Order: structure tokens, then C-alpha cells, then sequence
RNA sequence: CCUCCCGCUCGGGAGGAGGCACUCUGGGGGGACUGCCGGCGAUAAGCCGGAGGAAGGGGCGGGCGACGGUAGGUCAGUAUGCCCCGAAACCCCCGGGCUACACGCGCGCUACAAUGGGCGGGACAAUGGGACCCGACCUCGAAAGGGGAAGGGAAUCCCCUAAACCCGCCCUCAGUUCGGAUCGCGGGCUGCAACUCGCCCGCGUGAAGCUGGAAUCCCUAGUACCCGCGUGUCAUCAUCGCGCGGCGAAUA
């Protein structure tokens, strides 16, 4: 009895994020964390967590869109980069981070390419949601 | 987070900021009892607009006006999560909606050490930190004087709220005094008139000069 | 039969209306069956301007109004029910726009 | 805990903290910050814990990580130089070799005659425009590198 | 059971809401009232539900759709909205009298929104002039 | 800052509770009904006031003194 | 803090302003205390005060005034 | 009614049929006028206070600036009296100069951190602009960008992501993980061409500055204060000019 619409972006992305290290399918590639990051960042992190948000995210927004895109998911991040005493300005993430976690989730049945040319949620990607989803709505209620 | 949530369940209820009931303080000075809003209820952040009309500035929830006077050292810079600030200040180049945090946090850690409702604490911290006379440099008819002047009570909530959100910054400047806890350990302070609030060294040096002069 | 968009703007409001009106009236009783005359936006372009030729001292500035609207009207008829229609005078300054589909 | 130290000497006799790893190797020429969490990596410690909480076995790990970068991984723009005075492929940079390296290509200029060169002797950024009134009030940007 | 579709606007956050019969549902834009991140304006929605009753809260299903850009401003024309669906289904002037007496921005918008950036002498922000020092 | 009807405005519902004074009553909209065809009406905003100051113009008449 | 005497006095009537920077508005007074009562006093009043406001008298022996006037 | 998911079988969510209800769009109409009620005022004008009401007593914000003057400003936009130039004070060209600096000031941006930084997640706008032009989406590239390619001359597609917000986590007040000058290098992009003199991306470098004297400016409410957003001109120099919405006051 329960949605992705039904539980808070909290407390979703932790229990997706170990249920992407669990089944156990997409994993860190090496190359990714190292250098090839998103922008820039104060310090790079050594997490697997880091690698699993960035992916239980791109799970939850192919859900809500249809053709969602590249270049949607680069510039829908936030974070940006210094120019010098000119104010900052708005960019976009790595495409690197992006380009590899779509086919990572394309190779385990999670999301799949239509044939209208985009990025759509398979069944199991659906499925691996919403039961995901009874678990954390459940819990949300026994907890005071 | 769950605690978080019973701060949703129990300011419904009613109460102010999730846990904190506003029966529990009175005003028991007939004085201060129009002029504040302790009695009405529950969100400061409102936009309610006021000095609207003559006193259309006494009916704002007491803790809004703490965040508006807390809100205030502000120039032309530019603030957004990047890299990114001050821009919002020592007290908010920028806006109620993060002072409405430093206000909570600083509730957060008066109840923390005092124990009390803490709007039984800052209720009190506003009926000391305003001084009960002032001499203004008056001249009237040619003749320059510095007089009595007693003080209403509506320029007195000010003086004591804007004293307690002036002498904060003084020590939260480039120090461990976080504004939520550097107000937290004025607004305690002020409710006791201690020695240690700037808030009522000028309180009680405002009288003193000003019964001089008379 | 052939569905045809009349998509007709104009530059001032007392011009397009009135086309807008002729148009619903004239249509209405012959072979014709006719969807009402749909309001769409006004893309109201501004131009916003500096008025003084030296930049000096306060400049006062000329804000710009051009206010383009668009009536849209769908009809059933022919292509020589569509002429007998677009007969009309016209306000100098009104396109009128067809496309034809089946 | 590996060890409790306040001073582990690293890259060399040059000092390392109790800071914190990533901001102890900052200071010391030629790692930076994000240079000092690629051999954090390699090398296989925690990042966010205490400088000086090291044995002698990781201090060992992270001079053989600097002397060449090139050959543990560390991408050919994510190196300190890449391709050098147009004959070496990629080299490493630290105290010595970034201030040798440096003030060579300037002692090649002013010997050149170029308006690089001499640019960097009277007293001048090159391509940052204003020297106008800007270092104003007797002031001085410092130029390169360090006035702590 | 019922339809009565209502409105609220408080500084360009239009709430459109619906009041129907059934089992205490609270949507926002498709989502429970829970995945709001601050506490704060959460508050704000949760005070007119009280000031009536959980008992009316329980009994109906409240979906409304707040297309406006703040957070306090989405939460606003949810307070305003609310107030005003619970106001047109009990009907009584006990309700509508209670709201008012406690507060006007439940049941009145404003009169005024925005104002333009005026052209001004050369600088930025609408009520702003030039500095000067030519004295 | 103040506030003070204008002349054209006070010229115009003299002369109109002159001519016709008992096709005027004490209430705001009939006379609205009558200024309107009576006079020009080059807006709607004017018309209200004309209309505004010929009430109290018959308020006034039943006292004994009306300027 | 000790009382001092708390000298409660309800204004009664606002005669005018006085004040070069405007800054006291002269508000004549009647007391509400339990020492004397009734006493009608011209006090120098500053900040927004209406009719019926309280006032919290520090010394009771005063009434500074300079009058004039509406024409 | 129909396809998909989930389920404690109570019930939550999307798609398409279907439906113009709602938001909205732009054309028209009503509503506020001291009309009424009290007080002050010459029973007049007007000011104050009150009720009903979405809104009130110039409702609120613009455009709208008389006769003239400072011999204000521009003949270096145009129009134009007078004078002057005539291989030239013309004309064509490349290159350099306007971007030189020991310094002085004006107007501004960015900034001196815990009301903080990283990382992640989630909830939100509006004006506008878009054919050698906006560019879905897919792919390669760490990225800047490149390759392919849908739609769009526009309420129907694209720029587009708002930013401030909040919640959890790491970090634990030093000239620093502040701050970003200066310098080495690798690399893209436009044009014939960016050394002089472009911007961005990555790594290394890492300067002054730790709340500022005398003095002085701006503004009175959806305003200031604050946060991003667009457009003009336009390849490219924007810390500018014009304009939009988000948070939302002090004192009068």
C-alpha cells in the first residue's frame, strides 16, 4: 500500500542505496569516485553510498518523467562553480557519473530505453520501488 | 527525524515549534499584556504585514519579532548553496526563512540548560532588557535640555528585544558563539538581568545617565 | 469536408475582436459547423528602453508595450465555404492564417 | 586507532599533522587537496580520520604513490603536470621539483626577451588587465607564492 | 458523497483543493503531506485542522495542488484553502467566526502581490538610487 | 497624504439635483442609474463620485442650508 | 528587582508634542496608585502611546511642561 | 472503462479513454462613492474614529512635468548657420594603441566562516527569449564540448535546472577545509586570427583581508533587507543596464 509519493526522500534513499548493494547487480566502478567526479568538490568521499544515492535518485526520476534525459539529470543536481569576484553561476554535474548509472541500472532491468527516444521504468524497476516503499511506509508509523 | 515527526504531532495541539506549549508562561504585568503575543498561537513566519496601521506592530507573535530583529545586518552579496554565504550574516544579509532556524536552535538550547518553557525565559528576558527611563538631547522653545522622559510600553519591548539581538553579535563575532547558542545564553541572561548580558549593561545605564539629567 | 484553422492575430484589440465576431456570425448559418473563437495569449513584447541621447544624470526609461494577440478558430466547410467567409473587410493589420487537414 | 603519533614524518623529513590526513598533506608542496584523496585510495586508508594515527607500513605506501603517480593509475589530466617542456609524457611535482620547475620556465623567458618573462620582473599579472590603480593604497597582490 | 471545489491564493502560490468524502487523505501535489522537509511550514497548513477538529479532519479526504514557487508560500495557500473548504461543508457561521477571530489569513488573501523594479537612476532594485559623494 | 473631491466633479451634481431634484433619492446606485444617462460618462470611476456627492446634496437639502 | 514605587498612571488626554527632535509628546496623566490617587499630572510621554495607555511613573514629584498651541 | 506497480485486500499512485470542472488565457461587465454610522470642525469644506466587506477615505503602482533657467549637456546620432581641410584634418590597408601605471578618487561586485563547508536526498516559480536560432533525446568525452537527431516561426516544443529552503551524514573555529589573487601546465570553444587582450574545465600553486578613522550615501511595505531567474545589446569581453518571481521586516 505504497508509492514512491508515499514515503520521504530521507528515509527512501538509504533503504534503496543498500537494496543497490544487496541484489547485489550495480555496484562502484573504480574510475567514477576517483577523479572522474561531478563539477568540483570541497574533497572527493571513498563511498559506496556515494556511488548508490547517485543511482537510487535516478530511480525515483524516471518514475516521475518519461523521456528524462542526459542533459536533465546533469543540470538537476545543484552545486555550482567559482568564476573569481564575479559572482558564481550554474552548471551542470558529471556526465561521466550519469552516462555509466542508466546502463548499469539498463543491464539490470531496472530502466530500459522506449523506442520514442529517452528513459523509462521497466516493471522490475517499478516492483524493486514500491516494495521498497511498503517497507519504509510501514516503519513510518510504528516509530513515534 | 522521529523526533522531528512528534515535533509535527505536537504543535498541532497547540503548541510553538513542535514541543513547546503557550499556556505555560502569563503576563502578569497589566503593562506588557497588549503589547505582546503570547497569547495567539503558533507559526512566528506568517506575513501577516504589520505597521500597517497605528499599532499595527504590537499584535506580532513575540519570537517573529525576534526573528526580523535578529534577521537585520544586511548589504548587496550573494548567498546560495555552491560554495556561497555572508551574504546572510553575523544576523541574516538574507532572510527570516534560516534566522526562523537560529530562533528554534536557540529555544533548542535555553530549554537544554534551564529546563523551563523557554518562552517562560525569553517573556522574561523582554520585561528586563528594556530600561524604564531615557534622556533625550530635548530642546524645546530655543533652549537645549536632556530630560526625563519616561519610557512606553510598546518603545520598551523594542529596546529590550532589539538590546538582547545588539549585544549577541558583539560575541558570536568570528567565536563558538553560534547565534543559536550566543542568543541562547543572552536570552537566559536578560531573564535574570545578570551581569553578563550587553542586553541590560545599557537597560540599567540608560536610567542611571537619564535620572542624572533629570 | 476539410478541417480548417482560421489563425488570425492582430497588433490592437478593437481590430482583432471584431474580425473574431464577423467571423462567428457569417459562419454560423450555411454548410458550416463551427468551434468558438478561442482567446490565446497575448505575447506582449517588451522593448524597455533608455529615453536620454546624453545617458545623463537620472535617464528616465521608456518602458514598451507591443501586445500581439491571437484569436484561433476551427471550421467545417470547403475550401470555396472558407473564401465566402474571408470575404470580409479586415482591420488593416489582422492575419489571418489557414492551414487545411482532412 | 593504528598507532597514536602527533608527528609521522611524510614525503621525506617534511612534517605531517594531527589536522587530519587529507589537509596534513595540503600544506606539504605539491599534493594538494584533491591530489591528497587519490593516494588516500591507492593506498588503501580511511580519509576523514586524524593525521599521525599511521605506523611505519602506510608512510612507505604513499612515497612509492608520489615519486611516480603515472604507474599506480592517476588519470593524465588528474596528475600534477602533463606532457613537460614539450619532451617528457608526465613527471611529479613537490617542494623541489614545483619550485625548480617553475622558476626554470621563467629563467627561459627573460632570457627569450618575451612580454611574459619581463612581465613577471617589474611587477605585473600578464593577462589579468589592471594595473591601473589596483594593489591600492601601497598595497601588493604578492604575485607568486607565499607571504605566511 | 460530495464535490466542492474551492480556492486559495496567497502571494502567487494558487492552491487548487477538493473536499470529498472518505478516510483522511491529505495529498500535495501527488504526494502525502509527509514528504515536506521543513517542520516549520508543515505547522502552518496543521492549524486550522486543529482549531476545528480531528474529528472532521478524519472523516474527509482533502487533495489539493499548490502550483506556487515558496515553500511558506505553497503552505500559505494551503492554510487559506483548508479553511475555507471546512467553512463551505459544515456551513455553520461557528466555524467561519472561529477562523476569524484567531487569525485573517485564513480567510483573506491580500489586496497586493508584487510591485515592478522601477526604471531608477542607473542602479539595481526597484526603490534605489545612484550613491553619491559630490559635495 | 489628503484627500478633496475636484470642481468639475462638484460643478457637475449641482446642476443635476437643479434641473431634475426629484428624480434623485438617498440611495447610491439609483442616482448611478440616472448620472449615467444624463451626462457623459467618459469613465466609470468618476461616475461613482457624481453620484457620491449628489446624496449628500439631497442629505443637505432637508436640513435647511446646502452649498 | 526591589519596586522603587511603581507610580501607575493611565493617561487621560494627549495635549500636543514638545520635543525639538518631536521626540515627547506631552500626555496629561491620572494616577492608579496605592499612595495617592486622582493626581492630575503633564508628563513627558515619547514612543507610539493612545488614549487609555499605562504608564509606569519612575518619580512622582514633576510635571515639566511648555503649551502652545492649534490657533 | 482500460494498461502498469504495490498491498495488510482496507486501500495509494501513473498512463490512455473520457470530461471541460479547476488553474489559466484575454475581451467585456460589476464592486469603493465619505454611501451609512459617531466625533472634531462655521450644521459648509475637510480631518479623525466605527460597522458591514475581497478591497477603503489621494485603495494601491506607473505613465502623464506649465511659462522658463543653469548661455547645463550633445554640432562625435541625425537635422543645421558659420568657418577650416583639399594626395591632405581626405582615402585604403596591416600592425599597434583605447586593456598602458608609483599613485589619487567615484560607482559597484566578491569578502573577512559554524545563522558554516562537503556529500546526498527531497519540495518548490515567474518575466521572458528561441531559425544558420532554442535545442528534446541518444551516444563518445573527466569536463569544457563533440557526433548523431525529434519538435518548434510557438498557451500545444526548447532554453529549464530556480535559488534561498529543509533533513541526515562527514567535518570541528585556524588566516584555516576561510578567501580566492598570482603563477606552471594539460585542454575546449568562436572567428582569418583571442601574445598584447576572451571565457570555461581539470591538476598543481594559494596572495591581501580576521569587521575597517575622519567623513558620507540610500530608503518608509509586499517596500527595504535577502535569494536566484530572464532579456537587451549580442560570436566573444556583463562584477553592467532593463525586467521577474521566491523569503519577508525596522522606524517613522
Amino acid at each position: 500500500m505504497a508509492t514512491v509519493y508515499d514515503v520521504p526522500g530521507d528515509l527512501l534513499v538509504e533503504r534503496v542505496a543498500q537494496r543497490l548493494k544487496e541484489i547485489p547487480e550495480i555496484k562502484p566502478p573504480e574510475w567514477a569516485p576517483f577523479v572522474k567526479t561531478g563539477r568540483h568538490k570541497e574533497r572527493l568521499p571513498e563511498q559506496e553510498d556515494w556511488w548508490y544515492y547517485r543511482v537510487a535518485s535516478i530511480l525515483r526520476r524516471v518514475y516521475l518523467d518519461g523521456p528524462v534525459g542526459i542533459e536533465r539529470l546533469r543540470t538537476y543536481y545543484g552545486g555550482r562553480k567559482n568564476r573569481g569576484h564575479a559572482p558564481e553561476k550554474f552548471y551542470k554535474a558529471g556526465g561521466s557519473i550519469i552516462r555509466k548509472a542508466l546502463q548499469q541500472l539498463e543491464a539490470a532491468g531496472f530502466v530500459e530505453k522506449v523506442p520514442g527516444k529517452g528513459r523509462v521504468i521497466t516493471p522490475k524497476g517499478r516492483s524493486f520501488l514500491d516494495k521498497i516503499a511498503t517497507e519504509l511506509k510501514k516503519e513510518l508509523e510504528e516509530i513515534i | 527525524a522521529k523526533p522531528l515527526n512528534e515535533r509535527f504531532f505536537i504543535p498541532h495541539e497547540i503548541k510553538v515549534m513542535g514541543r513547546w506549549s503557550t499556556e505555560d508562561v502569563e503576563v502578569r504585568d497589566p503593562s506588557l499584556k497588549p503589547y505582546i503575543n503570547l497569547e495567539p498561537r503558533l507559526l512566528p513566519h506568517t506575513h501577516g504585514r504589520h505597521a500597517k496601521k497605528h499599532f499595527g506592530k504590537a499584535n506580532v507573535h513575540i519570537v517573529e519579532r525576534l526573528i526580523n530583529k535578529i534577521m537585520r545586518s544586511g548589504g548587496s552579496h550573494y548567498k546560495v548553496a555552491g560554495h556561497f554565504m555572508r551574504r546572510e550574516h553575523r544576523s541574516l544579509n538574507s532572510k527570516k526563512v534560516k534566522a526562523y532556524e537560529v530562533v528554534k536552535e536557540a529555544f533548542k538550547i535555553i530549554e537544554q540548560r534551564t529546563g523551563k518553557n523557554p518562552i517562560q525565559v525569553l517573556v522574561w528576558a523582554i520585561e528586563n532588557a528594556a530600561p524604564r527611563e531615557d534622556t533625550t538631547s530635548v530642546m524645546f522653545g530655543g533652549i537645549r535640555y536632556h530630560v526625563a522622559v519616561d519610557i512606553s510600553p510598546m518603545r520598551r519591548l523594542d529596546v529590550a528585544l532589539r538590546n538582547i539581538a545588539l549585544g549577541a553579535s558583539a560575541k558570536c563575532y568570528r567565536n563558538k558563539m553560534s547565534f543559536a547558542e550566543a542568543l541562547a545564553e543572552e536570552i537566559i541572561l536578560a531573564a535574570n538581568k545578570d551581569p553578563k548580558s550587553y542586553a541590560y549593561s545599557k537597560k540599567l545605564e540608560i536610567e542611571r545617565i537619564a535620572e542624572s539629567s533629570r | 469536408m476539410q478541417k480548417a484553422r482560421i489563425k488570425i492575430a492582430s497588433t490592437n484589440v478593437r481590430s482583432l475582436d471584431e474580425v473574431a465576431n464577423q467571423i462567428k456570425q457569417i459562419a454560423e448559418r450555411t454548410g458550416v459547423r463551427m468551434s468558438g473563437p478561442i482567446p490565446l495569449p497575448t505575447k506582449r513584447i517588451r522593448i524597455t528602453t533608455r529615453k536620454s541621447p546624453d545617458g545623463e544624470g537620472s535617464a528616465t526609461f521608456d518602458r514598451w508595450e507591443l501586445r500581439v494577440h491571437k484569436r484561433l478558430i476551427d471550421i467545417e466547410a470547403d475550401e470555396r465555404a472558407m473564401r465566402q467567409i474571408m470575404r470580409i473587410r479586415v482591420p488593416e493589420d489582422v492575419t489571418i492564417e489557414i492551414e487545411l487537414i482532412s | 586507532m593504528a598507532n597514536f603519533r602527533h608527528i609521522v614524518r611524510v614525503a621525506g623529513v617534511d612534517l605531517d599533522g594531527n589536522k587530519q590526513l587529507r589537509w596534513a598533506l595540503t600544506a606539504i608542496k605539491g599534493i594538494g587537496i584533491n591530489f591528497a584523496t587519490m593516494v588516500c585510495r591507492v593506498a588503501g586508508l580511511d580519509p576523514f580520520m586524524k593525521a599521525g594515527y599511521l605506523t611505519d607500513e602506510q608512510v612507505k605506501k604513499i612515497e612509492e604513490i608520489l615519486a611516480d603517480p603515472v604507474a599506480h593509475g592517476i588519470p593524465r589530466w588528474a596528475v600534477n603536470r602533463p606532457k613537460d617542456y614539450e619532451t617528457g609524457r608526465d613527471l611529479h611535482l613537490i617542494t623541489a621539483k614545483l619550485d625548480m620547475a617553475i622558476r626554470e620556465d621563467i629563467m627561459r623567458l627573460r632570457r627569450i626577451r618575451a612580454y611574459r618573462g619581463i612581465r613577471h620582473e617589474l611587477g605585473l599579472p600578464v593577462r589579468g588587465q589592471r594595473t591601473r590603480s589596483n594593489f591600492r593604497r601601497g598595497q601588493t597582490v604578492g604575485v607568486s607564492r607565499k607571504k605566511k | 458523497m460530495r464535490i466542492i471545489q474551492t480556492t486559495g491564493k496567497r502571494k502567487t502560490a494558487i492552491a487548487r483543493a477538493v473536499i470529498r468524502e472518505g478516510k483522511g487523505r491529505v495529498r500535495i501535489n501527488g504526494k502525502p503531506v509527509e514528504i515536506i522537509e521543513p517542520e516549520i511550514a508543515r505547522f502552518t497548513i496543521l492549524e486550522p485542522l486543529i482549531l476545528a477538529g480531528e474529528e472532521i479532519w478524519n472523516s474527509v479526504d482533502i487533495d489539493v495542488k499548490v502550483e506556487g514557487g515558496g515553500f511558506m508560500g505553497q503552505a500559505e495557500a494551503a492554510r487559506m484553502a483548508i479553511a475555507r473548504a471546512l467553512v463551505e461543508w459544515t456551513g455553520d457561521m461557528s466555524l467561519k467566526e472561529k477562523f476569524m477571530k484567531y487569525d485573517r489569513t485564513m480567510l483573506v488573501g491580500d489586496p497586493r502581490r508584487t510591485e515592478p523594479h522601477k526604471p531608477n537612476r542607473s542602479t539595481k532594485g526597484p526603490r534605489a538610487k545612484r550613491q553619491k559623494s559630490y559635495r | 497624504m489628503g484627500k478633496i473631491r475636484q470642481g468639475f466633479i462638484k460643478r457637475v451634481a449641482r446642476e443635476l439635483v437643479n434641473k431634475y431634484p426629484n428624480e434623485f433619492t438617498t440611495d447610491f446606485e439609483h442616482n448611478k442609474k440616472k448620472v449615467q444617462e444624463l451626462t457623459n460618462v467618459t469613465s466609470k470611476k468618476i461616475r461613482n463620485r457624481i453620484a457620491g456627492y449628489v446624496t449628500k446634496l439631497v442629505r443637505m437639502k432637508m436640513e435647511g442650508k446646502i452649498l | 528587582m526591589a519596586e522603587d514605587e511603581g507610580y501607575p498612571a493611565e493617561v487621560i488626554e494627549i495635549i500636543g508634542r514638545t520635543g525639538t527632535t518631536g521626540d515627547v509628546t506631552q500626555v496629561k496623566v491620572r494616577i492608579l496608585e496605592g499612595r495617592d490617587k486622582g493626581r492630575v499630572i503633564r508628563r513627558n510621554v515619547r514612543g507610539p502611546v493612545r488614549i487609555g495607555d499605562i504608564l509606569i511613573l519612575r518619580e512622582t514629584e514633576r510635571e515639566a511642561r511648555e503649551i502652545k498651541s492649534r490657533r
